[PDB]
């Protein structure tokens, strides 16, 4: 999924 | 007919020291983080490695999504502070890290503050807020915008010692050894970034480099007949005269000095005290000019004097 | 016995080299107080202006009644009009030594100056810079003000370069009271007083600057009976009418150069002059008288042509 | 008319020789009284002490107050630990100046060192090489002015050509260095009762002579503006200012951060690596900014960019 | 382990040149008062006497109690016998240092003299040759200090380097000599109302430059060990085995005909320093060195290096 | 004050 | 005496 | 024996006359055909011109060929500025000299010119004489060539109750230095030369100049002889040679004879004479023992008004 | 005929 | 007086 | 620990006795076989000539391919013109050896010779020789003959004072080198000076000064020992090594024992003695703590007459 | 024979  | 005469100045520096007690840094508060946790360092992995107190000096947040969770670190620099503070003397404070792994979005703080506590020797405790905004950035195939963005802020505390105001007041990050003071850092994902955390403190309300001003063309003598600044330089430059610089900033060894044309300066003491001599001078050449067009050059000696803080 | 005129002949370079203006910066030294460089201003000691911002002045000194002392270099590049001329005494600029009363040991020992500028071949340039060393000798002050003088000396130094595949050398030759054609290598200058002195350079082929030359014995031809001869006189000019005793082994000036002729018949005679003082078809003309061991004297000439030839000619 | 941007490059050799330890002689002197040399000692006069059984100290007059006059030598064949570097600062030694007061006229005018190492060149070969280093002196009269009481030193800038692997090789003094400091001297002023300790700098680099790697070109061959107009070089600066396009400095010294520039107004342009090679890195580029003008007046901005390469020796 | 025995060789050029008289020159000068070049004479202030009429003699000053300061060449010549031997000492003349007071400002702070001469090969073709000298001039300040009131002249290591059967060959000042000492001074210092006469040495020898004869070598390189690392521990001139010998590592070492420098590695240079009049038709120089293993073994071996005199025609 |  |  | 030093002096006017412009007549000559004297003109044989109407050129002969022979002189008022110098050389003109083929016998032999102003108004003329020679033209260019002579004429005039004399040095090649007092010409040219003239105090003009013996104070006891003598200070070499020659210096020659006896003539213009001036010369004597000895001869040139 |  |  | 500065002082006589010329006689011998003596002579075997009737040559033995062995010695009266000095090398005659092959048996083996001369005092100096006609053999160097000289003496009087004459040796002429045997090859001669000496006393003793170096010296029960000497100034170094070694200075030599104890013995011809002369020295010595100091050991070498003393 |  999308991360930071 | 016009002949500029030489300019004496002086400014003082307090080149003292305040005797402190280690120092405890306590992550205190902080906005919207998920599974935030805060805790004096370890030598665990992603842990910061340790220092001498029980203060929580680590902060982590988010949930990894490969490996370590997003942080800061605070390892106080007590063992090279020896229980004392300079005064008008870049202090290291600590080693502030930024723990930038890659978390899942939306996981991160947006701000957190920071404690740091200490004493002065008859014991006055006093303490610093350090405040930090966050930006845990979108990670995309653009490494350079996937970075993270911390900003911290020039706060300071003022507290009395022998009846007398002192101002703590930060100055900044800086890459150790390079001299470079910033304000934000950006740091990769997957990957730390050791700054040093430059303090300061002075006498006053808050923190002021030392500083003087004054007029040159107020001694020079002209037919009436206005005058002119059209150059200013460090050094003794009398032989050639000087041209140019007038209104820029100029550095000499212990501060740096803006001649406006029509005589006004303002000098700065920006050095670190370790650097200023006993019986120390700052010499800059400036270059008058009359409404005839005819030059004249004269000096400017600045005596940066060393007092005490009992001194005034 | 009967002495017989004797040929010689020496080749001058006598072209133009297509030259840049020239910038002068001083680079080095050692032990000044205060020492301070700059490109040239009217500033009362500022030295005077140039076309460059090379730093041609150079001061050092704590000024104990007015200025302080230090060099000057203003170059020649406005009158040079873009030509270095070889085997030509060339001002590339003027020297002023400033010399004021400076508290004791603020002076330099020695300071360097570089000259640089380029050099056109056939389009294209070839930049240059000629090293110059200065010891500098800031003395003591007393009441004999001839002691109480500071001392400079320049040295010989040389730089070559390349042009059209052959070398050429450029070479100080010494400093020069404007006007007086004295040379010298040390200057002495009074306290509070200046001293300004063209700077002499030429150029020349080769891999240092040698002045023409040529070489011969004038026995050779001679005829003795076997008999051994020698030459017992030497003068410029003719003097066969005369026929000449005395300067064996002496200097001898002529138009263009020197000659040096030996008791035993070898010569050596050197172009000194500028080539500007070298006429199309020159021949410098010698005397000498020759004794054969019977004592019988005989006076014969030696005619040295000067060719002027271009750098292309070699 | 537009300012093309320029390259050019330099080579810097950035190699390493084995080299023995060094031993330093007083061959020769003039004019001196009661002259003497010797291998240094922890004698209260006697210089220090060294590795060999050279003369490093000499010494000369008949002392009026206590200790003569004289030179020290000491090597620093320790820090070296066998090696030279290649256009590199080396501290060869520290040089002493011994400054007492002697009975006028007990002086010498000069002397001459000599000093000798081995250099192990390919499969252990020693090519023994030796440096000879010369000095004026001048002992000055003593008087109530303690500046001109001072003795001056003058050192030479001798050299030595040496081979290694089918090459040639020179060592250089360079000159005396206050320690610490960054200043060379060829010239020492040292007052009586006192001594003047100094790092004797030299360097070695290939060829006949040593001379600092260079390069030369010109940055307005590749300028356009026609056949029709002329251009000339109105300003020069170190580093990237295009923005700011750039006035002054043309024919100055301009340092960047590996050595020094020079350029004309015509285009003409030399630069000198004058750093030590253990400031170049592996990727090092001296930028510098040009401003050309043509003939209308019309101002343009470029720069000239300069490899500095490191090499081997095996390079030649 | 066991130090062998070296054997080295050094050649020596031990011809001469067939050499005119010498004619002295006085060229140039800078910043004198009154300076006079002249011919000698048997004048008080004139120098003596000569057999050319070139200006070997300068003056300069003002005579402020007498004579005018000035510098002194008298050829060797009469002695010179028209030969130039190669690697030998040469009084090329003797010069004399006349020192008297003169007004302030007045001397010379520089003069250079040309002496010339022609050098006849096997075929007599003359050769003109002429070496410049250069001297540096300080005619210090008079005071009641009689050696701060003493002139220095300084006298420069010129050359001329002039072929000879196509070969060069190259004519080098050594310097000063006080007549019948050996010290070689570059600077003399000479009282007030006093004058100074020194010989000048001068030497040529084959090549662009002048070199004294040298060679080179590693006494350790047929020494036996191992591996066994082995050092130089002392070095001396003669024989001196029974004994062996400790000390003089790196030192200068006098022999016979020249100097050896012996390196603790084993390296070692040795300059023929003699002239070669000294150096006998089957000369050798012998040295002694003493090496020492790891394990701490001394051991001591001999160094005999030839010095071969050769004519000019050989190389 | 000595001059030099 | 005198001394240098 | 010791040779001492010995002193002399001599005086040279060194001050100004205000002169007019100077105005030129040839007024006679001898044996000429169609012989002209005219002011001078820009015609192509005219001479140019002058600020006078004085009659400074004079032509001769028949042309065979184009134009006539003849003498200009065109004077040098422009530079002179209304002064004569004393003791100075002069440009009073420039005379030309037109050499072109002319019949046979057209010449004249001898011609002379006045040349007037006043000297403030004491007006004064010199007379000058020349001779001419027009050669027979033969294939020998140089025997072809005609010969002028001029003559050393003065005249003498009074000023402020004082007497001076203006004369005739000679002609010059301009830009050089050298006197002559005859001209060769080629036919088909002409020659143009300054006429040197220089005026001083006296009945005639006479170079400064200044005697004595040089060995009246030098000792000895009862035979002295004078055996070198040169220009400069060469006491710490001696002299030899050059007695009986004549020795140039700075302002003057000078010459000593063998038994002591010199004379030293000013010869150069005042304006090269600085103030507190002094010739130096040295001479070696010797005495009958044979025993040399050298001085100097130091002699002041003043000038005076 | 002649010339001078 | 001077001398040198 | 500080070395102080030691002075001394040696006088040497430099005074000169006039002498008439010296005769030489060849007195005694043993063992030899035809032995002569005779005033030498320009015969070819002849020893030359000199200026009186002594028989200052010798020779012995039948010669077996030409001349006889024997000495000779021819005065050196030319060039002494009647002077003796004292304290100074006189060649007082060369002594040839002529050795050549004489039949096995034929030489002598000890000989005697006077020399003769008055002093303004007849005076009288015996010389003794061991002879070694050595077998001849194969080995030239073997077969080479071995003279003897001895280290005789005469004790004279003049002026109430005494002197000795006293021989020091051979000398190869022109070197410095003194030996009191002598080797000769067969067929060959060998021509040596014959060096003496004369000084005041009943024998002749070199002049010679002695002291102790560490007595002025200052040191805390703290005991001092020299550790190093050498010739000339040496402080600003100081001198390590060659403590009890023979150390030659410009007039003589110096031996410095480690306790401090010094003996210097002037060995110089005295016309190599300037007046004012002194003999410098360096030694360094050391505390029992072990720190080191260098001082000076001046000592003067006076000239004197025999009327001083 | 033998010979010394
Ligand atoms: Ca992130
Ligand atoms: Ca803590
Ligand atoms: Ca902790
Ligand atoms: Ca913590
Ligand atoms: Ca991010
Ligand atoms: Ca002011
Ligand atoms: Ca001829
Ligand atoms: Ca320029
Ligand atoms: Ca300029
Ligand atoms: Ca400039
Ligand atoms: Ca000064
Ligand atoms: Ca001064
Ligand atoms: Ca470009
Ligand atoms: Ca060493
Ligand atoms: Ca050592
Ligand atoms: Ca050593
Ligand atoms: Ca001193
Ligand atoms: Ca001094
Ligand atoms: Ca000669
Ligand atoms: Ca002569
Ligand atoms: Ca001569
Ligand atoms: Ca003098
Ligand atoms: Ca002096
Ligand atoms: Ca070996
Ligand atoms: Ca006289
Ligand atoms: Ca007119
Ligand atoms: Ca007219
Ligand atoms: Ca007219
Ligand atoms: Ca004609
Ligand atoms: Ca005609
Ligand atoms: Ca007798
Ligand atoms: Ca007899
Ligand atoms: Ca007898
Ligand atoms: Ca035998
Ligand atoms: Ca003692
Ligand atoms: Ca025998």
């Amino acid at each position: 999924g999308y991360t930071d | 007919a016009s002949t500029a005469l030489d300019d004496r100045g002086e400014v003082d520096i307090v080149a003292d020291s305040f005797t402190v007690s280690g120092v405890v840094a306590n992550w205190t508060s902080w906005s919207n983080g998920t599974n935030v946790t805060t805790f004096d360092g370890t030598n665990a992995p992603n842990g910061g490695g340790l220092d001498n107190d029980s203060g929580k000096d680590q902060i982590r947040w988010g949930q990894p999504a490969s490996s370590y969770s997003s942080g800061y670190g605070f390892i106080d620099n007590d063992s090279a502070l020896n229980g004392e503070f300079a005064l008008n003397q870049d202090i290291i404070l600590g080693t502030f890290t930024h723990y930038n792994y890659p978390v899942y979005s939306g996981g991160a703080i947006t701000s957190a503050s920071m404690d740091v506590a200490f004493s002065v020797t008859v014991l006055t405790p006093v303490t610093l807020k350090l405040n930090f905004d966050h930006n845990e950035t979108p990670n995309t195939n653009n490494p350079e915008a996937s970075k993270d963005i911390i900003k911290v802020g020039n706060t300071n505390v003022t507290f009395e010692n022998a009846g007398a105001l002192y101002t703590l007041q930060v100055i900044g990050f800086r890459i150790p050894g390079t001299n470079q003071i910033v304000t934000e850092i950006r740091t990769g994902e997957n990957a730390t970034n050791s700054y040093e955390l430059v303090v300061r403190v002075g006498p006053g309300e808050g923190y002021e480099l030392p500083s003087t001003s004054g007029n040159v063309l107020s001694n020079d003598v002209s037919g009436d007949v206005d005058m002119t600044v059209v150059g200013a330089a460090s050094g003794n430059h009398v032989s050639s005269g000087v041209s140019g610089s007038v209104g820029s900033m100029i550095a000499g060894l212990y501060g740096n000095l803006i001649l406006l044309a029509d005589g006004s300066y303002t000098y700065q003491v920006t050095a670190n005290a370790s650097s200023i001599p006993n019986d120390a001078i700052e010499i800059f050449t400036y270059t008058m000019k009359d409404g005839d067009g005819d030059t004249s050059t004269a000096l400017l000696s600045i005596n940066v004097n060393r007092v005490t803080m009992a001194d005034f």
